[PDB]
């Protein structure tokens, strides 16, 4: 019982469960921008997105990375390096 | 065919395996009732426990003096 | 020559060769003495195994 | 019985005048020809023991460990090659003729007509051991292995022959069978002290006891394979069968000087079992697994029980089987990595498959695996110490407790939890190890199924 | 006790703090609303002196908030099926053969499978092509006589690939 | 209790294995009509815990209660016996509670299935057997003991109490 | 591998907890939730379950009926 | 009786073919696992037939 | 494409060898067997008597089974 | 083939059936479809191998001995006279061993025919297992591994010397 | 409002309150980096000795390596004999010696005096 | 019952105590009431395989009981008249035993503590 | 149809040849317990009844 | 000490014990004499109980 997943799904996946999240807007919602670059929103907050990223998939995702995540594209990038799913 | 997948939704069921559950529960039901109506009385093990041996003294063999 | 003529030969010798102990030879014979010794009343296994009588014990 | 001396004679000089690439199938073919020749041995039967000449005579002890030894000889001449492939012709012909001349003088011990005669074989059987493992040791230390060796069984075992004479000099003739018919009663002196201790103190230092166990780790870590296994299997059971011989004589005082062996025994199989939970280098735990196995086999000699001394033959054959399987398990992972540690080769449940079968059966077979013959052993030597003493349980099965502890230690360090990745040079389970291992086990649950002939002569 | 730097941060002890705290939190709180409230009040509760710009009363006050976070732990935190001391631990690590073996399969089993074989020779040549020269004057060559660091630059300047490749992108699945 | 908890692990094992080897009363609640197979499972299961009067774990159960408390006993073992049988009731009403009725608490993407003629027919046999056998094998044996089967009050309608408590 | 999305914007929230937790949180002076993040947990074929009592009544619908007639005959 | 305790002695023995089958094997099975479920049903309805004679 | 490829360690050696020792027992394991099986269906084991009104037997002829 | 009159067996009290039932008796159709389906490929094969038999006959023999004199009639050296007394003697321990093999199989036998009714029918045998084990334990125990024969004889004098003693005190 | 949380030497005491990662002086921040360069320093040459496509064996650490045979050999040197070591080597190995030794002094006295008296249970008592 | 709370706060003469349960001779206020009808046949007794501790009154109904359960073995829900009046007779004796202890107990409270309270 | 025939006459057969012949030639082998009789019973190989219990009566 | 607590509410119990308003168990013959220990001539023994 294994559904493999796929890059493009992953990518809506995320992007879906950040657009639900209050504080940052859908109309400029992209994959690659960063956090504290435009959206300004706090470090805190950062990791709160973490920690729903995390009980989306159900593994935590260690320290020395979670400074250094940033935006949406290195998040999936890093979640495709766990699941190693790469048809 | 066999199942699909689905996002957030309330899934998918076949009548089948919902109607043999509703069965089986339904079975243990009419079992239990079946069951607590023919035989037994199970609180009293079709016996009336009586009292105390009689309360009675002058009875079954005491003096009194 | 390690298994196709040594263990399965050796398997089949030890299955079965003339018994040690002369166990069944034992075991006939104790039936034999049994069924003897009801057959004449006594009871079986006589205790004292040498003879009471030809027995020369020092006394105090 | 001298017709199984004389082909041994005669197949030493067959790895003389064979050539090259011809002495390894003659040597194996003819010598497994002997196991069968030797399996044909067993005639004896009910009152007595097949006693022929006054050079021969074999008991129904001598009789399995008898063989033990020729079948252990040609699955031992198979195993030690891969590490003398490199080595001189010349030089593999004086192991494989010193091996064969070891046999022989092991054959010479287990039919010995006068116990004079057992122990010119005794110190026969120990001398080319010595040369065995110093010429081929590959460790450091087999200078202060073989020279401890050498010295605790000379210096245990010289006062033995002092006592020998005496008890020839003093009730004629030492053939067993004569003195089986003339023993008596050598009551409380104090010279029957010194004699009964001169004895049983050489063929405990054979055993050995653990007073002075120390030379046995470092005779089995560094040691070649076939050194190992001789030395552990028919060396230790051969001084246990030497016990069994001696021990007829000198009857009464035993209730009387016997206490102190068996403490010794008990508590060094508990501390024995304590040090080799924790220790690392794997080839070690096998020898203080043999240290403990013996301890019970001491016990077992000491209490004077029928019983008793059936389990003793059944864990002494049981014991020397398990322990050659191990040695040859730990050799086969020397084979894989040059390390002989414990931690370091981890994993190998992915890899070679099917060894982790009879790794598992080896630890079974130290686990006391419930119908084979260690178990058999182990359990009458409980009922006849239990009779002999109805709080030394306690003892025995703190000591199995341990013993499955550490067996299955020994199992799961090495083929449990995480392939290292790194080592990625083994090679994959040759058809060597395994055929190995066909001819240990098959004969262990043969023997299994029908242990009439691996209890003793109080059967 | 990390690969790049040697002390943490500040911030990033108080970063960690947050997580576990939330963590913790989640494994004492069923029903996911009440926990969603509680989450709030923690947020709220670390609301209260955040920006505040002193040092000594800062760890001072994060000390006593370790004190009553030890106090305030779940013994027995849900920890995800993938966690190390969780559910799984490499559940599957019974399929998880290294790549540095089936090299040695018979050669018939190499006839069994021909398109991977070769492929994965041309990725052995490309192991071997690009390895000595220009990695090792990468390795022996750019950094200082102290590494300093866990890390490695890539193949940054003209050619091949980033160094040290091998036992890195060359590893199991870790799901059979 | 052996063809009990054969059911029971076996139901327990399906949840778990059809909703990725969460296995955690932790983010495990809402399972009631996500597929209402083991739902039925492991309600007869959790129900059939303690003897509901009067099935197949009623009789095993509470002839024990009633010999026990009908006996030389050690007038502790029968107040522990009360006690942890007040205590088995309340953690089988708990492992109902959170493993089915409350809000659904998983992850997206969800596999929630379980299809399977193999599995059905093992559910269905067992649960079958956990209605008719214990009745069957608790009826024709012969009594190799005296029963008692006169109690007084508060004595055979008290297992009822502590489940009902 | 295809999933349709079942978009965003659906909620809005209207799930009666997160309403109180909205109300308790604007009271307390906070007026920032996560979002909509449980409404999915909240609707759909949900936003009602059984009475635990209605665990132990989930059978009489064949139950009853056929107890009865099982009675009468 | 001689059924009675042949029934009983098949019982013990229907659990002991398909150990040395795949011992036995030196190929590639597939329905082993259906094998095994057939054999266990056969040990079953062996089986039900001594309690039966047993109460009886 | 769906099936990956699996990586399986080896088995061609653990093949080889159990084929050989099955083939190596099979080789004596179907005539030994077939062999007693022909003893004790032909030439019967033994029967019960005694020895007769003074008579020697052999060191043989107290063993009921013919091979032994 | 072995004596009833060695080894003892009750007669088959065997109760005749009696229904009172109309299902009916789906055991006599199985034990019915049993015979006919296992007895006579049974018969079948049985009777071949018996006429395969009663081609050629082979007979073992009971080994028989005389009785070797004595063991207290040899001398205190004797050596041709103490190995025919001990040897004599060995094949007497062992089959006293298997006289006491037998009574306790007997023993056996007779707890599982009466099954819960240890206490009927089973007198006489339980007496004569603990007269034969008394003798036992009174004659061979408590000696040792190394007997030959003359360790039971010092335990035979020894015995009947304490007994001796005991009645001269008694008396 | 806690009892600090005694550590022992089975329970341990976790790295939040330590509290010696508070005071953080950048002569232990040098010390913390010195650390990482020992430790990048080792696994830069084992990564070095490690990824070679020509290398077939083991990676033959030394650690291992002096971690055995410092446990195994290098233990009889260096050894000097304490009173303090003597007497607990001579508690540690005579003293449950002794005590097994005085119990079976006792079991087996009372067993022979009471067999000597004939009062044992051998009513039937054969296996012995 | 609460009767074993009035023996372990009370006193310990008028509570009759377990394991001791013989304490007066009989017949020591009634004249001459005995029958102890026994009809159970000792030898069929034995000759049917009961168990020990069932070897008592009311055995003939058991007797009945595992003759009607033996002669229709496929009739599953047969024995149940039979089974209820072995119930029946059993319980029957049960209340006999609980007669016998209130009446030691009555017999000890009424004549020890008027004698021993005027005495 | 033939491999159920096998795997379930086949063991049966030679056990069932097994556990007549030689297994009982060898004298103290399996044993029953005793059927039950009661006092309304027959002996079906000798025959006749057991004369059964008295009056029962006040039940 | 709840190991402690355990082990003495038993000691506790093992001097209190549970006991019913019901007495012996009146066996027939002898207190089952002949199916007890036996001696079939040694010593029957006079006692019988008396209906109450
Ligand atoms: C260890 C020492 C073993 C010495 C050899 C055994 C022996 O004879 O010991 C007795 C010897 C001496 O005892 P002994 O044998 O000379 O005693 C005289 C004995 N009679 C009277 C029977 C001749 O002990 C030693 O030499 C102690 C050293």
């Amino acid at each position: 019982d294994a559904p493999p997943l796929t890059l493009e799904g992953i990518k809506d996946r995320v992007l879906y469960v950040l657009k639900l999240y209050d504080k940052i807007d859908p109309e400029k919602l992209s994959v690659n921008s960063h956090f504290m670059k435009d959206l300004g929103l706090d470090s805190l907050d950062q990791v709160e997105i973490i920690m729903a990223m995390e009980d989306e998939f159900g593994f935590e995702i260690p320290d020395i990375d979670a400074e250094k995540l940033m935006c949406p594209q290195e998040i999936v990038d890093y979640i495709a390096d766990k699941k190693d799913v790469y048809e | 065919a066999h199942i699909e997948p689905r996002y957030r939704q309330f899934p998918q069921l076949t009548r089948s395996q919902v109607i043999q559950a509703e069965f089986f529960s339904a079975t243990m039901w009419f079992w239990i009732l079946w069951r607590f109506w023919h035989d037994s009385d199970a609180v009293l093990g079709h016996f009336p426990y009586p009292d105390p041996s009689q309360w009675t003294d002058e009875e079954l063999g005491i003096p009194p003096d | 020559f390690g298994f196709s003529i040594v263990l399965v030969l050796g398997s089949t010798f030890v299955a079965y060769l003339p018994d040690y102990r002369m166990q069944e030879w034992a075991r006939r014979e104790a039936e034999r003495l049994v069924k003897y010794r009801e057959a004449h009343g006594l009871p079986l296994m006589e205790s004292n195994c040498f003879d009471p009588s030809k027995i020369q014990l020092p006394e105090d | 019985m001298l017709k199984y001396i004389i082909p041994t004679m005669m197949l030493m000089p067959l790895t003389w005048l064979s050539k090259n690439s011809m002495i390894w199938i003659n040597t194996t073919l003819h010598s497994l020809l002997i196991s069968l020749t030797s399996l044909l041995l067993l005639n004896q039967f009910g009152d007595n023991s097949l006693n022929f000449s006054l050079t021969f005579f074999s008991d129904s002890l001598s009789t399995p460990l008898l063989i033990l030894t020729m079948w252990l000889l040609p699955l031992m001449l198979m195993a030690s090659q891969h590490h003398l492939s490199k080595e001189n012709l010349a030089r593999k012909k004086l192991f494989i003729s010193m091996l064969i001349l070891l046999q022989l003088f092991l054959i010479m011990t287990f039919t010995a007509t006068e116990l004079i005669f057992f122990y010119i074989m005794f110190e026969a059987t120990l001398v080319p051991t010595l040369i065995i493992i110093t010429r081929w040791g590959n460790q450091t230390e087999r200078l202060n292995a073989g020279l401890y060796f050498l010295f605790y069984t000379l210096a245990g075992s010289l006062p033995l022959l002092v006592a020998l004479i005496y008890i020839q000099n003093t009730m004629g003739s030492l053939n067993f069978l004569i003195l089986q018919y003339w023993v008596q009663p050598m009551p409380n002196s104090w010279s029957n002290t010194f004699m009964w201790l001169a004895c049983m103190m050489a063929f405990m230092v054979k055993m050995p006891l653990y007073g002075l166990h120390l030379w046995l780790p470092k005779a089995h870590v560094e040691a070649p394979i076939a050194g190992s296994m001789v030395l552990a299997a028919i060396l230790l059971k051969l001084g246990g069968y030497g016990m069994m011989r001696i021990t007829l004589l000198l009857n009464p005082i035993t209730d009387f000087m016997a206490y102190p062996f068996i403490m010794l025994s008990l508590w060094g199989m508990i501390m024995t079992s304590s040090i080799c939970l924790r220790q690392t280098d794997l080839k070690s735990l096998i020898a203080y697994s043999s240290v403990s196995h013996m301890a019970l086999v001491i016990v077992a000699i000491l209490i004077q029980t029928p019983w008793s001394y059936m389990g003793a033959t059944a864990l002494m054959i049981a014991h020397g089987l398990t322990s050659s399987m191990l040695f040859c398990l730990a050799n086969s992972n020397y084979e894989r990595v040059h390390s002989r540690t414990m931690i370091l080769a981890r994993g190998l449940q992915t890899l070679l498959p099917l060894m982790a079968a009879w790794w598992l059966l080896a630890s079974l077979t130290n686990l006391a695996l419930p119908p084979s013959i260690n178990l058999i052993g182990e359990l009458f030597v409980v009922m006849s110490t239990f009779s002999w003493s109805n709080i030394t349980i306690i003892l025995m099965g703190l000591n199995m407790v341990i013993t499955a502890l550490y067996s299955l230690y020994m199992l799961i360090t090495t083929q449990r939890g995480k392939h290292t990745h790194h080592i990625n040079n083994i090679l994959p389970s040759f058809t060597r190890e395994n055929a190995l291992m066909s001819l240990h086990m098959l004969p262990l649950l043969l023997l299994s199924l029908n242990p009439k002939i691996i209890l003793g002569p109080l059967y | 006790f990390l690969p790049s730097a040697a002390y943490l941060t500040h911030q990033q002890k108080v970063l960690q703090l947050y997580k576990r705290a939330l963590r913790h939190l989640e494994s004492r709180c069923v029903h996911r609303d009440k926990y969603r409230y509680f989450a709030c009040l923690l947020r709220a509760r670390f609301d209260e002196h955040k920006n505040e710009k002193d040092m000594v009363k800062a760890t001072q006050l994060l000390r006593e908030a370790e004190k009553e976070f030890w106090h305030g732990q779940h013994p027995q935190p849900y920890i995800f099926p993938e966690s190390p001391g969780g559910t799984s631990y490499e559940r599957y690590e019974c399929y998880k053969v290294p790549e540095w073996c089936l090299d040695d399969w018979h050669p018939s089993e190499k006839a069994m499978y021909p398109d991977y074989f070769a492929k994965r020779e041309q990725w052995k040549k490309l192991r071997r092509e690009s390895w000595e020269r220009e990695v090792k004057q990468l390795q022996e060559e750019t950094p200082v006589g102290g590494p300093r660091t866990e890390a490695l630059p890539p193949a940054r300047k003209q050619g091949d690939l980033p160094p040290l490749w091998w036992h890195i992108v060359t590893r199991p699945r870790e799901r059979p | 209790h052996a063809f009990f908890k054969a059911m029971l692990f076996m139901c327990s094992g399906s949840i778990i294995h059809s909703l990725n080897d969460e296995q955690d009363i932790r983010k495990m609640g809402g399972l009631f009509k996500a597929m209402p197979f083991t739902t039925t499972a492991l309600i007869i299961g959790s129900l059939a815990l303690t003897g509901m009067p009067f099935l197949t774990g009623f009789y095993s159960k509470d002839l024990i209660i009633e010999s026990a408390n009908t006996s030389y006993t050690n007038a502790w073992a029968l107040l522990m016996t009360l006690v942890a049988t007040s205590f088995t009731a309340i953690y089988s009403t708990r492992i109902i509670f959170f493993a089915l009725l409350g809000q659904p608490r998983f992850p997206t993407l969800i596999n929630i299935n379980e299809n399977n003629p193999f599995l059905i027919n093992s559910i269905k046999r067992l649960l079958i057997g956990s209605l008719f056998a214990g009745f069957i094998i608790s009826n024709n044996i012969p009594p190799m003991t005296i029963p008692q089967m006169t109690m007084p009050h508060y004595l055979k309608m008290t297992a009822l109490t502590v489940t009902i408590l | 591998s295809k999933m349709e999305l079942p978009d965003y914007k659906q909620w809005k929230i209207e799930g009666t907890p997160l309403e109180t937790v909205q109300e308790k949180l604007a009271a307390r002076g906070l007026r920032d939730p996560w979002g909509r993040n449980e409404a999915w947990r909240y609707m759909g074929g949900f936003a009602n379950n059984v009475s635990f009592v209605g665990a132990l009544l989930k059978g009489f619908k064949w139950g009853f009926a056929a107890f009865v007639v099982a009675v009468g005959a | 009786m001689n059924l009675f305790s042949s029934l009983t002695l098949v019982t013990l023995i229907l659990l002991t073919m398909p150990i040395a089958a795949i011992n036995f094997n030196t190929h590639k099975f597939t329905n082993y696992p259906l094998y095994v479920k057939t054999t266990i049903s056969c040990a079953f309805i062996t089986s039900m037939i001594p309690t039966m004679m047993f109460i009886h | 494409g769906k099936r990956l490829f699996i990586i399986k360690p080896s088995g061609f050696y653990d093949k080889r060898f159990l084929k050989l020792l099955r083939f190596y027992i099979l080789l004596t394991g179907i005539p030994v067997v077939i062999g007693i099986t022909l003893i004790n269906v032909f030439i019967g084991e033994a029967e019960l008597a005694e020895i007769p009104e003074g008579y020697v037997p052999e060191h043989w002829e107290y063993f009921k089974h013919p091979i032994s | 083939s072995w004596d009833k009159d060695v080894y003892p067996e009750p007669p088959r009290r065997t109760p005749a059936p009696s229904p009172q039932t109309s299902l009916p008796n789906p055991i006599t159709y199985l034990t019915k479809a049993f015979d006919l389906l296992v007895d006579r490929p049974v018969t079948l094969v049985r009777e071949f191998i018996e006429r395969q038999h009663a081609k050629n006959k082979y007979y073992y023999y009971h080994r028989e001995f005389r009785r070797v004199p004595d063991i207290t009639e040899c001398h205190e050296k004797d050596v041709l006279c103490m190995f025919e007394a001990e040897m004599q003697w060995k094949r007497d321990y062992k089959v006293d061993q298997e006289i006491v093999n037998i009574i306790q199989e007997r023993l056996k036998a007779c707890q599982q025919r009466e099954g819960e009714s240890h206490r009927q029918n089973c007198a006489k045998e339980l007496q004569q297992f603990t007269q034969v084990v008394k003798a036992y334990q009174d004659r061979y125990h408590d000696l040792g591994a190394h007997y030959s024969a003359r360790k039971c004889l010092a335990k035979q004098k020894q015995r009947m010397l304490a007994e001796r003693k005991a009645t001269k005190e008694a008396a | 409002s806690f009892p600090k949380y005694e550590p022992s030497r089975l329970a341990s005491l976790p790295t939040t309150l330590d509290p010696a990662e508070y005071d953080i002086s950048s002569e232990t921040r040098k010390a913390q980096a010195e650390r990482l360069a020992i430790r990048s320093r080792l696994k830069r040459e084992y990564q070095l000795q490690y990824n070679d496509p020509s290398r077939r064996g083991v990676v033959e650490d030394p650690a291992l390596i002096r971690w055995t045979c410092a446990r195994s050999a290098n233990v009889y040197p260096n050894f000097r004999p304490n009173t303090k070591t003597s007497l607990l080597g001579a508690l540690f190995g005579i003293g449950p010696l002794i005590f097994w030794y005085y119990v079976f002094k006792t079991d087996r006295d009372r067993k022979e005096k009471l067999i000597q008296e004939g009062k044992l249970d051998r009513t039937f008592n054969i296996s012995y | 019952g609460a009767h074993l709370a009035r023996r372990y706060l009370g006193d310990a003469s008028v509570e009759p105590e377990p394991l001791r349960m013989p304490t007066f001779p009989p017949d020591y206020g009634f004249p001459e009431r005995k029958e102890r009808e026994m009809v159970a046949t000792q030898q069929e007794m034995n000759d049917a395989q009961l168990v020990l501790q069932q070897r008592d009154y009311c055995a003939h109904y058991l007797i009945r009981f595992l003759k009607c359960k033996r002669d229709s073995f496929p009739n599953f829900l047969a024995c149940k008249h039979e089974q209820h009046d072995w119930d029946y007779c059993e319980h029957l004796d049960y209340v006999k035993r609980m007669k016998e202890f209130e009446r030691e107990r009555r017999l000890l409270q009424r004549k020890k503590r008027r004698e021993q309270r005027e005495a | 149809s033939i491999f159920a025939f096998t795997h379930v006459l086949i063991p049966v057969w030679i056990i069932h040849y097994y556990l007549k012949y030689h297994v009982t030639t060898k004298p103290y082998t399996i044993v029953e317990k005793k059927p039950r009789i009661f006092p309304g019973d027959t002996i079906l190989e000798t025959g006749e009844v057991i004369p059964p219990m008295k009056e029962f009566p006040d039940q | 000490g709840f190991v402690a607590f355990m082990l003495f509410m038993f000691w506790v119990g093992e001097t209190y014990p549970t006991y019913q308003p019901v007495g012996p168990k009146q066996y027939p013959y002898n207190n089952l004499y002949l199916e007890r220990g036996g001696d079939p001539n040694k010593e029957p023994e006079p006692v019988v109980h008396y209906e109450i």
